[PDB]
């Protein structure tokens, strides 16, 4: 926490917290700080 | 002086201003370690 993390940073590793046995990454782009569905961007839109 | 008890009046009103400084002097490091994680200030400068 308060880490400053450069381009390419290792950040961890991948889960199966969803579906056990298959292992995912849930990624999620934001405007704000915040836990709800108010402000969410498709990630592969914007990285478009 | 102060075993005896004679100067402890005398001797609070210092030893009051010597814990507000080392107070003042917690909080500017502190403060100091807060404005390097916001980014104002780059690690070369902290250091000076
Ligand atoms: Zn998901």
């Amino acid at each position: 926490q308060g880490q400053r993390v450069e381009a390419g940073h290792v950040i961890g590793l991948v889960g199966d917290d969803g579906s056990p046995g298959s292992y995912h990454l849930h990624w999620e782009v934001r405007d704000n700080d915040g836990y709800g569905a108010n402000g969410t961007v498709n990630p592969l839109k914007y990285m478009g | 002086q102060a075993k005896h008890g004679l100067n402890v009046d005398s001797s609070y009103m210092a030893w009051e201003n010597s814990r507000k400084q080392y107070i003042e002097f917690q909080q500017q490091s502190r403060q100091l370690q807060d404005l390097e994680q916001n980014g104002l200030i780059d690690s070369a400068r902290k250091v000076n």
